[PDB]
RNA sequence: GAUAACUGAAUCGAAAGACAUUAUCACG
RNA sequence: GAUAACUGAAUCGAAAGACAUUAUCACG
């Protein structure tokens, strides 16, 4: 969470061809 | 000029 | 193998489009902010990096703009041609300058959004030429999606390697090993026709364009917030 | 036209190698620096911005020593096999365009301005070899490119082509140097293995740069 | 010429207990700013510079507090004694004090609404722990006058000299000789004239206005003391 | 019971001379800093508050330049009557000045030599921008000695209150009391009896004191030039 | 811009004219 | 303790006129 | 690991109470 | 005096226009 900050600066659909729960 | 120049270095072969 | 048709050029330019015009969205804001900060003496060297960035994505974005996918691509004849290009070795240097752009984004938007909003707030003693909330929520936004794109192209066609690994997907994966919903760890279905990729492509054409679309909308914001309280006379 | 051969595999190997090289030089140097900046209250966020370029090159670093080649040759032709590898360069290349920058200019400017002290700054020595290895990753990467005409629009450098539309417009320069083709296999590791000797050079020397500056570091503020 | 009355070791204990108000009103919100910065490691040493400063307010303080005036007064026996003191002899240590004090609070003041708050958001890159901009502006009309009344003192009496000039007073006078602000009247209060007194009886009836004058601006001042405390204690101190 | 001479009017000028030279000194290497620190973008507001404490020594040093003695000592019909002013009068506002000053110099010596050198070395980590061990000793010995000075020309003349005792003297005093002695600030002051004796005592006190200013000037000179050769 | 007051811009007083 | 005495000076540290002992 | 120590009397806690046997910070 | 120079194409100006023949900063 320290460290999770290096990789965006912020604290639902669908994307094509992503199985959703996974 | 030399400030153009600058952003690609801060200075003053096989195949080739 | 998974083959080329005549209608596979198309399809890379408008994926190539997209690229372009995320890339020319930052040039723009930028080239403003940049502008604005040459009255700043305190962020005189802040902003030679800025430059340094945006000559970056400038070049990036005339690189794309230039390539003509046509010259690259054998195309199909009608079908059967063994000498004609196979779709994943066409797709994949589309991908490769996905993954350079997208980790150049991810360097910039720690400098941008992170580092440089502190030290603006540090050195000045106030908000005027700070990011919006809003626009670093839509950046973040923005570049989470096309990381995914870049890894749904790649994975898809099964093309990836250990050097087409994007930094922040690996990190997502091994945060999550060490660590017992995620954007970054969902699945990627394989794909077995070019016309299966298309569709799919087209449908992450529409999202992407969604995002890039409301953050032009918050630079848009962000470029007035800068004009009223900073650029404009008193 | 171009074939792989059983030796095509070590090849790769060796190429990645060197690139590892680079890579590890820049992070061993960049976690001493980030550990004295601690000490440091007003360089607090530029030492956050390198600590996010340390971690890309680390990333880089732990891709290109986890790849294992012979999992992705065969038959295969040559230029199917260097694109990737080429490809790799190039991103690395960029990546260290922009920290080069970042390191050697405007945070050395910022250095002085806020502490006056040139015990944190790089010396002049360790920019000329970062610069004098960066411009020859940049040939050899050009090298592997134009040698077997797999390059574009896509794997152009930024530094190459400003190289070039800056001699057009003024109308002797390494970047602007030809490329000859090469037409074997043979040929390209030959010519490999001589790049390969004179990297490592290169290497050797910027090794023993950022020694010096890791050593007056220590000496000036140390543990 | 003008002499000491009975009643005159009252007005100066008067006169001193404003000055302890003054004192005590920021020696209470520096404790409590002080305490809230012991949370804040990257204002470790503007604190220790804080603390310096409100121990020699404190200090100044304990003295005027412990100052017995009768003990200085040599009073006349049934009116004239030529061995009693002359009211000039009596207040010039007494206004002797307010100027190093008043010279004291303009260091503090500067140190306090000025350079501290820019370096404050400097280091914090926020709001919680700076000082409102009413506070800042009881904080400079209570110095004001301050510094008016310990000219009125001095003038009055025509006590003064180089030594007791209060920088401010002559920064005023200066900048109107180059600039021609000191023709006519003037806006500026430390600019206008002092009025001699004559009597005792006058000064104490003055004194007296002063006095009214000085409480309701200290009242002003505690009343954004508590204020900006309370917004410490909202914006830092309170965690969730 | 101790009354002023024609000579005396010098005594005070020679006096407040002294504390004219503590001030220079001061406003000098103070004018040498603050403009080295224009070069520090870290330290912009140190700066401005060094500004302000030296723009204060520098309007008591324009005071005490300016002020003229014998406009506020009445000498009288000569050496004759009760018209003529007391000593103890005379002595007052220039002991109260010194007062005022050192208690100025306290506040600043502590910003100066302790607060913002570590601040220096917190922001910088550059020992060329900090003051000497050896300019803070003298700092530290001069002031000790001012403070004696000052109390010696309070104490010996008795005209001492709760409202011109210094508070190092009194904090010293209450350390011990809370606790024939080695510190110089709770050793007795002599009262002295006539101005003759308190002329002696203050040209022996004169002597020392510029002693102190000369050892405090060499030490400036020493970090000015350091100043000078590794930055301007 | 000053080292006097940070209230720039700031009725009658006992003792005093309402002249320089 | 010592902190309190380094608002007094910054030393080590602790013949003179008018002065006995 | 680092940083923080005015006998100051505030601060934190509804309270009991807490206050270097503590608190805060961290690619760490 | 110092500082500020991506052919970048923005920025500032209602406009005319401005943009190193410039701009900003600086202890009364
Ligand atoms: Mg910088
Ligand atoms: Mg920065
Ligand atoms: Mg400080
Ligand atoms: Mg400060």
């Amino acid at each position: 969470n320290k460290r999770r900050s290096f990789y965006t600066a912020s604290p639902s659909p669908v994307l094509p061809g992503v199985k959703r729960t996974a | 000029n030399n400030k153009r120049r600058s952003f690609y270095t801060a200075s003053p072969l096989p195949g080739v | 193998d998974i083959k080329v048709t005549p209608g596979t050029s198309e399809l890379v330019e408008q994926i190539l489009a997209l690229l372009s015009r995320y890339l020319s969205s930052y040039i723009h804001v930028l080239n403003k902010f940049i502008s604005h900060l040459r009255r700043v003496a305190t962020l005189r060297f802040e902003r030679t990096t800025l430059i340094k960035f945006v000559k970056k994505l400038r070049f990036y974005n005339d690189s794309v703009l230039s390539y003509n996918a046509s010259e690259f691509i054998n195309e199909g004849k009608n079908e059967l041609d063994p000498e004609a290009d196979s779709f994943d070795k066409v797709i994949l240097p589309i991908a490769s300058m996905f993954v350079k752009s997208v980790e150049t984004f991810d360097l910039l938007n720690y400098y941008l959004t992170q580092s440089l909003q502190k030290e603006i707030l540090s050195k000045t003693l106030n908000e005027d030429l700070t990011l919006t909330a809003e626009s670093i929520l839509a950046i973040d936004d923005t570049y989470n999606h096309f990381v995914k794109f870049s890894q749904w192209m790649i994975e898809s066609l099964r093309i990836g390697s250990n050097l087409l690994d994007l930094e922040v997907v690996q990190f997502a994966i091994k945060s999550a090993d060490e660590d017992g919903d995620n954007i970054f760890l969902q699945e990627i279905l394989p794909v077995n026709s070019e016309e299966e990729f298309q569709t799919l492509s087209a449908a992450w054409h529409s999202i992407l364009d969604g995002k890039l679309s409301a953050l032009d909308e918050e630079f848009d914001v962000v470029a007035t917030k800068w004009h009223d309280k900073f650029g404009k006379l008193k």
